[PDB]
Order: C-alpha cells, then sequence, then structure tokens
C-alpha cells in the first residue's frame, strides 16, 4: 500500500489549501479513505470520512461547513478542499485506509497565520 | 486445543447431537485433571454457551458465560483479552435478547480491556466498536454511533481485507442503523457498495458488459449469507420509492442466490 501526500502550504485565516493523496499498490476504489491531522504538540486527529464511491461523507464537529472530501477513482486520488482556515486546522495532515494512520504517507504541512 | 477447533467445526453444521456431549464430556475430563478453575475449563464453557445460545437455550448459555467470566477473571486476570471476549459473548446475549442497557457496560468494559492490551487498531476493537454501536442504535443513541462503525471499517478492511466477511458485517450494521434514523438514501449506497464489491470479487471490474446486480434493475425501471439480506433490503428500497421493476430484478436474484425491511442485526463473537 503506497499513499502520498501533497497541497499543504502557508495560508492566512480565512484562506483555503486543496490536499491531494496518490494512492497506489491496492484496490483504491474497494476502500473507505480517511484524512487525519496531527497538530504541533497534539496527538493524532481524525479529520474526515469518504466511502469507495464517495457517496457518503464524515467530517470531524470543528471542520463541517468548511472542509470536503472528494475523490476521482479512475485517477487513484483522495481531496481535502479545506476552507475558511483557522489556526486551529494547523497541523501535518496524511490520508489513511483507518483513523489510526496505517499507511499513512509522509504527510503535507499546513500552516495558518497572518 | 485440538479438541476446541474440533466443536465449532461440528456446531457450524448444526450436529448439536455430537458438539453438546463433545463439550460436556470435555468438561468432565478438565474438571477431573484441574479443577473447576482452570482457563481451559472457562473456553469450553464459553463454546458450548454460545452452542447454547444457538438453540435458543439462553438461560443456559447466560449461567455458563458468568461461569466462565468469574473463571477467566481468577485464571488470566481481570485485564486479559480473553475476559473481554466473555464480556463480548454477554453483552451479545443480552443485546440479542433486548437488554441493551444491561449490555453496554459490558461492552465497554470489553472494549476498554482491547484497547489497552491490543491496541487501538486491532482487529478485536473493531468487533467491540461494531457491538457497541449496535446496541447503542437499538436504543435510539445515535450519537457516536456512526462514528463507531466507520472507525471499526477502516481497521477492518486495513487489518483483514476489504472482501472479509466482517466487513460487509459492519457495513450492513451501519446501513440498518441508516434505515432507523431514515437515511433511505446513505442506506441505498452502503448497500449498492457491498453489492458492488461482490460482483467485482466475482465478475470483475464494473464497464458498461459488466454491470451488478443493481445497475440492471435501475435500467428495467427507466423503461455469502449477507448479501442475501443486502439483496432484499435494496430491493425493499426500491419498493418503498416505487420503483417495482427493480425490487423484482433483485427478488430474483435473492431467490437465485439462496437455493418491511429484513431486522437481522450482525453481533462479532468472542
Amino acid at each position: 500500500v503506497q499513499l502520498q501526500e501533497s497541497g499543504g502550504g502557508l495560508v492566512q485565516p480565512g484562506g483555503s489549501l486543496r490536499l491531494s493523496c496518490a494512492a497506489s499498490g491496492f484496490a483504491f476504489s474497494s476502500y473507505w479513505m480517511y484524512w487525519v491531522r496531527q497538530a504541533p504538540e497534539k496527538g493524532l486527529e481524525w479529520v474526515s470520512t469518504i466511502n469507495t464511491g464517495g457517496g457518503i461523507t464524515y467530517y470531524k464537529d470543528s471542520v463541517k461547513g468548511r472542509f470536503t472530501v472528494s475523490r476521482d477513482n479512475a485517477k487513484n486520488t483522495l481531496y481535502l478542499q479545506m476552507n475558511s482556515l483557522k489556526p486551529e486546522d494547523a497541523a501535518q495532515y496524511y490520508c489513511a485506509t483507518d483513523m489510526s494512520g496505517t499507511y499513512r504517507g509522509q504527510g503535507t504541512q499546513v500552516t495558518v497565520s497572518s | 486445543r485440538t479438541l476446541h477447533n474440533l466443536v465449532i467445526q461440528y456446531a457450524s453444521q448444526g450436529r448439536y447431537e455430537v458438539a453438546v456431549p463433545l463439550c460436556k464430556q470435555a468438561l468432565e475430563d478438565l474438571e477431573k485433571t484441574s479443577g473447576h478453575d482452570h482457563p481451559d475449563v472457562a473456553t469450553m464453557l464459553n463454546i458450548l454457551a454460545l452452542v447454547y445460545r444457538d438453540q435458543n437455550k439462553y438461560k443456559d448459555a447466560a449461567n455458563l458465560l458468568n461461569d466462565a467470566l468469574a473463571i477467566r477473571e481468577k485464571t488470566l486476570g481481570r485485564d486479559h483479552p480473553a475476559v473481554a471476549a466473555t464480556l463480548n459473548n454477554l453483552a451479545v446475549l443480552y443485546g440479542k435478547r433486548g437488554k441493551y442497557k444491561e449490555a453496554e457496560p459490558l461492552c465497554k468494559r470489553a472494549l476498554e480491556i482491547r484497547e489497552k492490551v491490543l491496541g487501538k487498531d486491532h482487529p478485536d476493537v473493531a468487533k467491540q466498536l461494531n457491538n457497541l454501536a449496535l446496541l447503542c442504535q437499538n436504543q435510539g443513541k445515535y450519537e457516536e454511533v456512526e462514528y463507531y462503525y466507520q472507525r471499526a471499517l477502516g481497521i477492518y478492511q486495513t487489518k483483514l481485507g476489504p472482501d472479509d466477511p466482517n466487513v460487509a458485517k459492519t457495513k450492513n450494521n451501519l446501513a440498518s442503523c441508516y434505515l432507523k434514523q431514515g437515511k433511505f438514501k446513505q442506506a441505498e449506497t452502503l448497500y449498492k457498495e457491498i453489492l458492488t464489491r461482490a460482483h467485482e470479487r466475482e465478475f470483475g471490474s464494473v464497464d458498461d458488459e459488466n454491470k451488478p446486480i443493481w445497475m440492471h434493475a435501475e435500467e428495467r425501471e427507466e423503461c455469502s449469507p449477507t448479501v442475501t439480506t443486502t439483496l432484499k433490503n435494496l430491493g425493499a428500497l426500491y419498493r418503498r420509492q416505487g420503483k417495482f421493476e427493480a425490487a423484482e430484478t433483485l427478488e430474483e436474484a435473492a431467490m437465485r442466490s439462496r437455493k418491511v425491511f429484513t431486522k437481522l442485526d450482525y453481533y462479532l463473537d468472542d
């Protein structure tokens, strides 16, 4: 199982980022996908969940209405549109096949400042 | 250990006339060799209790499970994973009898033990989360139910395969959770997913010349044992929508694959 994250960067409060997760080495379209984050001095938090086809989506209470998870099964890619970014959202973001972060890549850094 | 593997095999076939005297005679030997308070006695009491539960002998099943629990707590320890397996079997037993309030603390104790000892990532944690969500939804407590399901689903598809029977069982339970909440479209989505995965495993990847059963059902309208209850429940969902030609296509498939909604909660044992 190979997952690679991208799309992180430095934005100001209220800004947007779009995270990408390139998947290979497994039947991606048969798996539910997860977005997990780890803030500088906190433990790993679950952010979002998407079913195989994308008809079922779930979000962490603090990101509901601001974040949108999607997927392109033909491209074997997972997405996370992050709007109205707040300082609390500043973390290292990973994609995974579970909430614990099993099979996660190197992640992508999200920074919310000034 | 060989004997423990032999009984489950006889029980799976429904040979209760052979499985019950096997457990009873094994328990007779063990109680003369190492007494009553021994782990192998509690193991046999646990398996026989599950055999009794399948025979609707719930009084007997509860008695043996409570006995096996006291033995396992003494002989193995209060935080041993085998104690959590028996606590789970007691919770499932109470749950199958409608005693959801009494079943919930036993389920929570089993989850706490399995998270602490095996880690939050283990398939036995997904087993407990699934059972907890089942006991919670049947009480009308939906607060964390969907969270437990998506947590258990992640563990199951990762540790085992997305084709593993526990994945389809947890998915059917979440779809039943959607039905109780009137989330008919989300239940439809989940039942379609199970059937798509079952179609892809056998007939291959979806295209124009190879479509799952539900796709062919929607075309006509325009003009594993878990799959049978998936075919019936999705058929009932089409009937509710007034899509009778789509409902007939699934009922025809459910009849061929065998030989309001179907209320069957999939509790995961031990």
